[PDB]
């Protein structure tokens, strides 16, 4: 039936691409993490926190990000939000989920419908796209 | 398949100023244009180039060797195909391997 | 291409376990050019063979294990970050010997004589 390795495939890639997604945003303002990362300061003490320079003009490591405005800060923290949940499901059901004369048995069925004149780019590009609205 | 290589040595350490920027630096020169002005032309050479040390050149009466194809495509000009496609310098021990 | 996608996956998913030991048997027993094809790294889509396969081989890597994990994700960017400014700083670099190979006189001439470097330019 259906190989498992398969499907546990698809959910650490899953999961890698939103690590990506968020790390990409967490790239073009900073202020993202900063932000949160300050306010967990203050409720967890251990939370190691960047240098302050880093905050203030808004870069991680060399070049310094526009500021954006609060709104846009928020939205995108709550995306993220939302980005997490999914991400912490997928890890969660994973978890719970983790011959030759089989391998041309099954490469013999593979022969179905070969008649599917069809375009298939829609695995990785509608993921890495889901997650990455307007024209 | 065929047939194609210099080792050209220098000081043993006897301001950033294109220090570290440039590498050796090779151009094939045609003898159509020299200093004399005059007597004789027809070939070209392989110059090799440093910023303190004189310049060098080898004669290549060959119309063509080691003239590859798409040995590696990846684009760092650097200074053009020929110094990228094939130049190694090894510079903690300064040796410029042309071929 | 659902075709292509699900073999590659499959004698990806053999492969990742028995490694060449059912492919490298079923390619002299089918006969296959295809299959021959897809063994060998002349044909492109090999290329993401090789992914899967890692791929797979990584699910190898923790069953039995379970993942109980956003620090990652800043630490992800900070090292796009870092790999940014190693790509600016040779592109610098590059503009340097633009410069330099464009200002050096090539009159200069004083000869003496007349007439693999890939794993050489790396070092062990």
């Amino acid at each position: 039936m259906e190989t498992i390795l398969e499907q546990q495939r698809r959910y650490h890639e899953e999961k890698e691409r939103l690590m990506d997604v968020m790390a990409k945003e967490m790239l073009t303002k900073k202020s993202t993490l900063r932000d949160q990362i300050n306010s967990d300061h203050r409720t967890r003490a251990m939370q190691d926190r960047y240098m302050e320079v880093s905050g203030n003009l808004r870069d991680l490591y060399d070049d310094k990000d526009g500021l954006r405005k609060e709104e846009l800060n928020a939205i995108s923290g709550p995306n993220e939000f939302a980005e997490f949940y999914n991400r912490l499901k997928q890890i969660k059901e994973f978890h719970r989920k983790h011959f030759e004369e089989l391998l041309k048995a099954r490469e013999n069925p593979s022969e179905e419908a070969q008649n599917l004149v069809e375009f298939t780019d829609e695995e990785g590009y509608g993921r890495y796209l889901d997650l990455h609205y307007i024209n | 398949v065929k047939i194609g290589k210099v080792t050209k040595q220098r000081d043993s350490e006897m301001y950033p100023e294109i220090a570290e920027g440039i590498m050796p630096r090779h151009r094939f020169m045609s003898a159509y244009e020299q200093r004399i002005e005059p007597p004789d032309r027809r070939w070209q050479y392989l110059l090799m180039a440093a910023e303190p040390y004189e310049t060098i050149a080898f004669k290549v009466p060959s119309r063509e060797i080691d003239k590859a194809e798409g040995k590696f495509t990846h684009w760092n000009r650097e200074t053009k195909q020929f110094f990228l496609q094939f130049h190694f310098k090894m510079e903690k021990p300064p040796a410029p391997p042309s071929l | 291409s659902a075709f292509d996608l699900d073999v590659v996956k499959l004698t990806a998913q053999f492969v990742a376990r028995n490694g060449r030991q059912f492919l490298t048997q079923l390619m002299q027993k089918e006969q296959r050019n295809y299959q021959f094809d897809f063994l060998r790294p002349q044909h492109s889509l090999f290329n993401y063979f090789t992914k899967l396969v890692e791929q797979y081989t990584k699910i190898l890597i923790p069953p039995k294990g379970l993942f109980s994990k956003l620090d990652q994700v800043c630490y992800r960017v900070e090292w796009a970050k870092f790999q940014e400014r190693e790509r600016k700083k040779e592109e610098e670099e590059k503009e340097k010997e633009r410069v330099a190979y464009a200002q050096i006189d090539w009159h200069d001439f004083v000869v003496v004589e007349t007439v693999n470097f890939p794993p050489p330019t790396t070092p062990e």
